[PDB]
């Protein structure tokens, strides 16, 4: 459940930061 | 913009999750803080945006246990990389925490556990070193 979180977090990280 | 002080964001994080919380009215914060404390509130709303848009489910079945593993989830958000948009996740786990776990519009004792625990991570890690703020 958490670790699942993280990973969802940083799949959102990668599309807000999308290119920067 | 420039790389600001463990001090000021100890200021910061705490005016973040206090208004985030609802226990600081606008006018009583420092201008210049209130500045970046909107600033972070809107990034995470972008970030949780582009969360909502690709995953049904809200962070509140992981979190739910934030107790004892919030610097757990915060540790493997950092552990492959240090950027502005995991620093945004992480106030954006913050955030929910107050919104949704914590007990609403209220400065309770778990909000100040939420806070050390925010604090001693970003200062600990030198989150400070990715992530610039203005003037």
């Amino acid at each position: 459940t958490m670790e699942n979180l993280s990973r969802r977090l940083k799949v959102t990280e990668a599309l807000f930061d999308i290119m920067s | 913009s420039h790389k600001k002080s463990g001090t000021y964001w100890a200021t910061l994080i705490t005016a973040f999750l206090k208004t985030v919380s609802k226990v600081e009215e606008l006018d009583c914060v420092d201008s210049a803080v209130l500045v970046d404390v909107s600033k972070i509130i809107t990034l995470t709303q972008e970030f949780r945006r582009h969360y909502d848009s690709v995953y049904r489910a809200d962070y509140g079945p992981a979190l739910k246990n934030w107790k004892r593993d919030l610097s757990k989830l915060f540790t493997s958000l950092f552990v492959d990389v240090i950027n502005s948009g995991r620093i945004v996740g992480f106030f954006d786990v913050g955030r929910y925490v107050c919104e949704e776990v914590l007990c609403p519009g209220s400065w309770t004792e778990d909000h100040e556990l939420l806070n050390d625990c925010m604090t001693h991570f970003f200062i600990e890690n030198n989150l400070m070193n990715h992530f610039p703020l203005e003037d």
